[PDB]
């Protein structure tokens, strides 16, 4: 996934 | 045995005591861990999923769960917080007894390919569920037949762990990196960034080839030999095809590699009209991939239209055609076909  | 909570549940405000019992681990995953108990008020078997932690990345399993009434989606009851290294969430959700991975892995035991009734009836009821899903713009990206679970008596079908679960907009940047190796879309393999939901639609595609063949399309041992594996047989992409997945992606040639043709994929009793489906799947170009409900409305699901169909056990079908308007919003006219005459009114 998405980091942050 | 006995264990006591409070927790809000999908519909209200209104945190209250439940306590479940019979306790059972059902698997370790990346989804975290996921129990069986029964609830103690009603007797009603349920799955309890616990997981963590903000790490670096943005999930959002919550917040879909609470959004969502499905047949096809598994429902969340209940959520609550617990100790168990850090705090711990847990999320009730309705138990299945059974997954479409598990089932069709005991027909490849036996030598067996799953019967082409089954093929229909869970790969329509997954399309919509990814149908409605996509209405809210959310695509699940995970679509593996681990995350399709099934009733066997029932035939239902229950999409479930949306802890991959976005809600896609466009001009909004997301991972390439995601979805399971075996049912990840080519774009993402291109590092495309700005995928729509049809990567879902692809992984479907993945799911019924899987269920024609007794065994996964494309296994690749590597995110690059996951291309390869697809490359062997949609051969190679063309410009604009790499366009269309990864406008940025540029220098790729590649020895050019022709598509083997799809009657010869699939054993020969395979119908057409599931070869067909497949085709307008698993295709390179993601604009070029039906949409859910397209999906739903082709031919090769017409035996579940029939008045005269029922389960190979006789039981009648799961409910088909109590489509909601939000779930037609991407063709509501498509309804003519999707609900049969018999069905209407
Ligand atoms: C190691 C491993 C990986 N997968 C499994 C496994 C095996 N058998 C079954 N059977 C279905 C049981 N019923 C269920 C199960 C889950 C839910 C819900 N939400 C509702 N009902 N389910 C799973 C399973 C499937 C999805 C997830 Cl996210 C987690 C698990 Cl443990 N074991």
């Amino acid at each position: 996934v998405s980091r942050r | 045995v006995t264990t006591v909570v409070a927790t809000p549940g999908q519909g209200p405000d209104r945190p209250q005591e439940v306590s479940y019992t019979d306790t059972k681990v059902i698997g370790n995953g990346s989804f975290g861990v996921v129990y069986q108990a029964k609830l103690c008020d009603s007797g009603e078997l349920v799955a309890i999923k616990k997981v963590l932690q903000d790490k670096r990345f943005k999930n959002r399993e919550l917040q879909i769960m609470r959004k969502l009434d499905h047949c096809n989606i598994v429902r969340l009851r209940y959520f609550f917080y617990s100790s168990g290294d850090e705090v711990y969430l847990n999320l009730v959700l309705d138990y299945v007894p059974e997954t479409v991975y598990r089932v069709a892995r005991h027909y490849s035991r036996a030598k067996q390919t799953l019967p082409v009734i089954y093929v229909k009836l869970y790969m329509y009821q997954l399309f919509r569920s990814l149908a409605y899903i996509h209405s809210f713009g959310i695509c699940h990206r995970d679509i593996k037949p681990q995350n399709l679970l099934l009733d066997p008596d029932t035939a239902v079908l229950k999409l479930c762990d949306f802890g991959s679960a976005k809600q896609l907009v466009r001009g909004e940047p997301n991972v390439s990196y995601i979805c399971s190796r075996y049912y990840r879309a080519p774009e993402l393999i291109f590092g495309a960034t700005d995928y729509t939901s049809s990567i879902d639609v692809w992984s479907a595609g993945c799911v019924l080839a899987e269920l024609l063949l007794g065994q996964p399309i494309f296994p690749g041992d590597s995110g690059v030999d996951q291309l390869v594996e697809i490359i062997k047989v949609l051969g190679t992409p063309t410009r604009e095809q790499i366009r269309e997945m990864n406008p940025n992606y540029t220098e790729f040639k590649f020895p050019q590699i022709k598509a083997h043709p799809w009657t010869k994929v699939f054993r020969p009793r395979t119908p057409p009209e599931a070869i067909a489906l497949c085709s307008r799947l698993l295709e390179y170009t993601p604009t070029a991939r039906l949409t859910p409900l397209e999906a739903c409305a082709h031919s090769f699901f017409d035996e579940l239209r029939d008045p005269n169909v029922k389960l190979p056990n006789g039981r009648d079908t799961p409910a088909l055609f109590n489509f909601t308007t939000q779930e037609l919003s991407s063709n509501p006219p498509l309804a003519t076909i999707l609900i049969p005459p018999h069905a209407r009114i």
